[PDB]
């Protein structure tokens, strides 16, 4: 089966689903994008991390299925300031 | 002197003339059968993230001919997001993302896939377009 493989498919290789990025909703705030490697973050002051907030689900799919690597990561189970309700949130969505 | 030089170039020619008469009779098959199902459906014209089990398809129906359409993956076959399990949320809203921003390039089950790709995609489980068939 022909399959143009110029074209990047981050599915092709990723065999764990918990590993993959999809977009859910942060109940009062909005649309977050999750994984196991925690939320897709935006740097909020003091050049941390901050949990990106989307206003609708297709910003926040368009944000995280775009072109770029998403580097910056916000992950609250294993950060030195654990957010232990943010953390179960995470693992809930999973 | 080999013995059956034309004998045999013509019936490999006439095969090929088989092969194209083959697809295009099922071509058409498949078109009455878009016809007769797409009757009393909405969106069966829209794309559609459609499980195939181990991976998502953008597809719908022709609005010309009827057949079977999908999101093209760059110069290959249809794009299949693949799956890691049976639910896999990430793979789905990829295929969403699919159909939001990548819809200018389709490719139809049938003819116009044999002239682009060498295939039908027809008579050739589990390709997507015999499972439909199916």
């Amino acid at each position: 089966p022909a399959l143009d493989r110029r074209v990047q498919d981050v599915n092709d290789t990723i065999s764990d689903v918990k590993q993959k990025w999809r977009c859910v909703v942060y109940p009062g705030n909005g649309f977050v994008s999750a994984s196991i490697f925690g939320f897709q973050a935006e740097v909020g002051p003091n050049n941390t991390r901050s949990i990106r907030k989307f206003n609708t689900m297709r910003q926040c799919i368009d944000f995280t299925f775009s072109d770029v690597i998403n580097i910056d990561i916000y992950n609250p189970c294993i950060a030195p300031n654990i957010n232990n309700t943010e953390c179960q949130f995470l693992k809930s969505v999973l | 002197p080999v013995f059956n030089e034309l004998t045999r170039y013509m019936r490999i020619k006439n095969t090929v003339n088989d092969w194209k008469s083959l697809t295009d009779s099922k071509t058409k098959l498949e078109s009455d059968r878009g016809r007769l199902l797409a009757a009393g459906k909405d969106d069966i014209f829209e794309f559609k993230c459609v499980d195939f089990g181990a991976y998502f398809i953008a597809m719908r129906l022709d609005k010309k001919t009827y057949l079977p359409q999908a999101i093209r993956r760059g110069t290959g076959d249809a794009w299949m997001v693949k799956k890691a399990a049976k639910v896999d949320p990430s793979a789905q809203q990829f295929c969403q993302y699919l159909i939001k921003h990548k819809s200018n390039n389709v490719i139809t089950c049938g003819n116009e896939m044999l002239n682009e790709l060498g295939y039908s995609g027809y008579f050739m489980s589990p390709h997507w377009c015999s499972d439909l068939s199916n």
